[PDB]
């Protein structure tokens, strides 16, 4: 399965995952490619904010599906 | 003097002192002083932009004072350029304001060369004619132009710079140039040179990496496995079960540290550009440095860019970390000198003084060798041209009846309508009814004139008529903020500018960048 | 009040449209009603705050209130455009209203030189909409609970008129976000609490023993060296805004750095580290506040459909924005219609709850307090705490619950888990 995750600057990288992988690993793939610490990654698939303890399957991710890295900011 | 550094601290932490210098030395030209222009300029005066000049021929109207935070009732009837200049002036005494009580068109006629004074030109709420004309004049004059427009709940923004190179790209997140996969002598010697938690995780990975290399000759690709197995190799080394936090840390970095050396695709392209390949006395600083970088790669770089010379922090003995850190720092310093040589030679073969390029420039380039970026915008003419119109992009995007590019098309139609009807759709309440048709006619006329086989919901034709070409402050304000920063990027050359047309929909609170 | 003034607004209230919110009724009377009766509260006055005030004022709002406990500082002037050097030292909320009420003809901004915790339900019920431009997570969390406690459920059925829309904006460098919350319906601040990145914390092990970065040297002279030797007199606290205090820390940091021969200790970095400073510029605040404002207008006029609770923005590389509808956690300790029914142990001891509440990433409470029935267990909030602030009998006394928590300002509400 080949999914895509869009960076916080809308870069969008392609990643290989099998429905059996944990969200936790999807982040490692991202880091591996972009150098984005999994610590500061927040993934979002169709509204749901992916828990890195569940599996890609858990969120009905399928090949073409696109995930988004997101954030919330403190200052004002 | 030092009072400034106190006032600008929050932003100096973003573009540093040199950025601030660039900014305080620039001179910006804002065309129309409407809310959009006024807001954009507001976000530039505050930061401390050198000086600005407002060119507006219009008179402040009632609705003008109504949506502009820099025009009061007391200034209705006076010149909109002068009026705004006074209020904006108040935001920062370190900024010098000026104004020209004439129209863009007027200036483009009686004196085109006028705009060569400006670092950048920001034009707002202009009609097709004036844009195309101004875009043209400035394109030839080599002046950066940013066309901004607020129409209803739609924010339009198109940037036009022939070529904009940037060294200090400022990337959020990048990979570390640790290069364990292709270590350099000094680095290797350092590793050989080898309180269990006091040992840098890199040295740890290097050790077990060396071992694995003997029992294999392998580098450890096989993601899913080899790396996972390489971890278990590290685990079988933790002091009789003592703890080892850094060890476990190394195990986590294994997902990164393995392959961290390879020339970026974007840089390959810079290297391959004609501007880099064929140098001349004309060739600007940036490209000469790019060539020097390429030359380096070929020779002493041995396949890769200069070593960055910066490593991440890592749980480790105070002195051990600092020693490790110097290995890179020192190496980096060397690669820099090498690149420096290639520069001088290149400069000489061109006739320029070996010192035509500062050491500061050199050092910075080498740090960002892996993040250089070049942006080139299509001329406004190429976009509006019948043959050059990038219809591939338009049609493609339109696959979604609600892709922000609907708004672009509608803006072209509204423009057609204006050119045609001599006024904008639905400005007066009673006109709405009638114009909804007249507008769709222009939409279709526009789509046919370019052969754009696209479906545009009739809803959008309605909406734009509802807009009555209004310039809602909250919309103008959004644009004002985004535009100002792009302008600051142009001036400081410190970040990456969007490529061509940016479209914001206040309706859906979404936006997208198009073309290129 | 003068010919043409609200033309840029009238078009959205007098005309109907294809994307108009369902309940929308085009009217010529609408505008005036908005100006006269819609009460909006702006929380914060420094960047998002200032920007917000201007946006609302020029959008048809008159009845505006602003809360802010801060005082104008020189380093606000690069973005908080309602303050001038002459105003340094004065109350932000004061000067802000002062300025706006003058620049925009008939605006009626009412300032409140207070901190959000000074008020209670009575006060917040007054407003139709509340827009935030806060600068801390806690505050967003606090005001979040407050707006939820206003909810009124008529026998399980939530009364809609008890919902106070909450628009929140955030900023950090060239990044920012905006969201629209409808307490009791849309995902709350708590529901999305984990979208906030982790805070870079230094293990003291390295701060006191193995310093590597200039930040480590500074963190030492601030966290340890200062207390250990009362620099400016005994008992005297470290004032991050005291140029002399920073100068002393900068100094002692140069020394510590020199010890472990670490380069990079600058005066600017000293302030940054000590004040946990967030880089900021006018541009980003303008963008977020503009979005939030537009959303307040929509909500008050139904002229369009309100944003679907979330937008992220980024300037560093071109222009990027991601808009999405964040799911409302059905077990939100905060916006959960009913109690948090979850058991974290068969029945051993205490600590095994205080920590669950304190460390569970979805709760992240600070020095909480549990109440049983009607007694108090542990509190942390002096001696009252102490007695109980220092178990299986009680870790059995409840048996199978409705144990009741309250975190130090994390929430205005009393969270009831079971």
């Amino acid at each position: 399965m080949l999914i895509k995750v869009k960076t916080l600057t809308g870069k969008e990288i392609e990643i290989d995952i099998e429905p059996t992988d944990k969200v936790e690993r999807i982040k490692e793939r991202v880091e591996e490619k972009e150098g984005i610490p999994p610590q500061q990654q927040r993934l979002i698939y169709s509204g749901k904010q992916m828990n890195d303890e569940k599996t890609a399957a858990d969120y009905k991710i399928l090949g073409g599906s696109v995930l988004h890295l997101v954030l919330a900011l403190r200052g004002g | 003097k030092l009072l400034k550094e106190q006032k600008y601290d929050r932003q100096l932490r973003l573009w540093g002192d040199h950025g601030q210098e660039a900014l305080e030395s620039a001179h910006v030209c804002l065309i129309n002083a409407t809310a959009t222009g006024t807001e954009i300029l507001k976000n530039l005066v505050l930061p401390g932009i050198g000086s600005f000049t407002i060119i507006d021929g219009n008179q402040v109207s009632g609705e003008d004072a109504g949506n502009n935070f820099f025009l009061q009732r007391s200034s209705i009837g006076k010149n909109r350029a002068e009026a705004a200049m006074e209020f904006l002036q108040e935001l920062n005494s370190d900024v010098s304001g000026s104004f020209v009580e004439e129209s863009p068109e007027n200036l483009l006629d009686n004196d085109p060369s006028f705009f060569c004074r400006f670092t950048v030109v920001v034009a707002t709420q202009l009609p097709e004619s004036t844009s195309l004309r101004l875009a043209d004049v400035l394109w030839n004059s080599q002046i950066p132009l940013l066309i901004c427009r607020t129409y209803g709940l739609v924010g339009y923004m198109r940037i036009i710079i022939k070529e904009h190179p940037v060294i200090e790209s400022h990337p959020d997140n990048a990979l570390e140039d640790l290069r364990l996969d292709k270590p350099f002598p000094e680095l290797r010697e350092h590793f050989q040179s080898y309180d269990h938690s006091h040992t840098p995780w890199i040295v740890i990975i290097a050790k077990y990496l060396a071992q694995w290399y003997s029992e294999t000759n392998g580098r450890i690709p096989k993601t899913y496995k080899e790396k996972e197995d390489f971890r278990d190799l590290i685990r079988q080394g933790i002091l009789k079960p003592e703890d080892e936090e850094n060890f476990e840390e190394a195990i986590k970095n294994v997902n990164t540290a393995l392959n961290t050396t390879q020339i970026p695709s974007s840089i390959e392209d810079i290297f391959n550009d004609d501007r880099c390949i064929n140098i001349t006395k004309q060739t600007p600083s940036f490209w000469i440095l790019a060539r020097a970088l390429k030359e380096f790669v070929a020779k002493e770089g041995q396949g890769n860019l200069p070593v960055r010379g910066t490593i991440p922090d890592m749980i480790a003995d105070s002195g051990k970390y600092i020693k490790l850190q110097n290995v890179y720092r020192e190496k980096a310093k060397k690669d820099a000198a090498a690149v420096g040589n290639h520069v001088a030679k290149l400069l000489q073969s061109i006739g320029q003084a070996p010192e035509s390029i500062s050491e500061k420039e050199l050092k910075l380039l080498c740090s960002n060798s892996a993040f250089l970026r070049v942006v080139r915008c299509r001329s406004l003419a190429e976009e509006y041209g019948l043959d050059t119109i990038n219809k591939d992009e338009i049609i493609s995007s339109m696959d979604n009846p609600d892709n922000e590019i609907v708004l672009y098309l509608m803006l072209r139609a509204v423009d057609r309508f204006h050119k045609q009807q001599g006024r904008y759709p639905g400005v007066s309440n009673y006109q709405v009814e009638e114009d909804i048709g007249k507008l769709k006619s222009c939409l279709t006329g526009f789509l046919q004139e370019y052969g754009l086989s696209v479906m545009v919901k009739d809803d959008y034709v309605h909406e734009f008529c509802r807009y009555g070409a209004a310039e809602p402050h909250t919309i103008a304000a959004f644009l004002g903020g985004a535009a100002a920063q792009e302008v600051i990027k142009i001036i400081t050359k410190q970040f990456v500018i969007f490529n061509n047309t940016y479209i914001y929909s206040g309706m859906s609170q979404t936006s997208a960048t198009f073309q290129l | 009040d003068w010919e043409g003034r609200w033309n840029h607004v009238k078009k959205f209230l007098e005309r109907s449209g294809p994307f108009t919110h369902p309940d929308f009724e085009p009217s010529t009377e609408s505008l005036q009603f908005l100006l006269d009766t819609c009460k909006v509260l702006v929380i914060g006055a420094g960047g998002l705050g200032c920007e917000l005030l201007k946006n609302l004022a020029l959008s048809g709002f008159r009845q505006i209130h602003v809360i802010d406990m801060d005082t104008i500082d020189v380093s606000n002037l690069n973005r908080q455009f309602l303050f001038r050097p002459k105003d340094i030292g004065r109350p932000k909320a004061e000067v802000a209203a002062e300025f706006l009420n003058d620049r925009v003809p008939n605006c009626n901004v009412v300032p409140h030189f207070n901190k959000i915790q000074d008020f209670n339900d009575t006060f917040y019920r007054q407003f139709h909409i509340i827009v935030c431009g806060l600068d801390s997570i806690i505050a967003r969390r606090w005001i979040n609970g407050m707006l939820i406690s206003l909810l009124n459920y008529e026998d399980g059925v939530l009364d809609p008129s008890s919902i106070v829309p909450l628009i929140d904006g955030g900023t950090e460098g060239f990044k920012g976000n905006a969201r629209v919350i409808l307490p009791g319906m849309t995902a709350c601040i708590e529901c999305t609490l984990e979208l906030y990145p982790p805070q870079v914390n230094f293990p003291m092990a390295t701060i006191a023993s193995m310093p590597r970065l200039p930040e480590h040297c500074i963190e030492y002279v601030r966290m340890l060296q200062w207390p250990k030797e009362q620099p400016f007199g005994e008992g005297v606290p470290l004032d991050g805004d005291d140029p002399e205090h920073i100068q002393w820390i900068f100094q002692k940091s140069l020394e510590r750095a020199s010890q472990y021969n670490i380069r990079g200790v600058t005066y600017r970095l000293t302030q940054g580290v000590v004040k946990r400073i967030i880089p900021a510029v006018a541009s980003t605040n303008a963008v977020i506040a503009a979005v939030c404002a537009t959303e307040v207008f929509k909500i008050a006029t139904s002229a369009y459909i309100p944003l679907n609770n979330y937008l992220v923005f980024n300037d560093v590389d071109g222009l990027y924005t991601y808009t999405f509808e964040a799911e409302r956690k059905e077990n939100c300790p905060a916006c959960s219609q009913l109690p948090q029914n979850i058991q974290f142990s068969p029945s051993a001891k205490l600590q095994e709850v205080l920590d669950y509440l304190t460390n569970s990433a979805s709760l992240q409470m600070k020095s909480p307090a549990i109440t049983a029935t009607n007694r108090t267990l542990y509190l942390q909030s002096v001696t009252s705490i102490e007695e109980r602030t220092r178990k299986e009998l009680g870790l059995v006394d409840g048996q199978e619950a409705v144990a009741d928590v309250t975190t130090p300002q994390t929430v205005l509400f009393k969270l009831h888990f079971t």
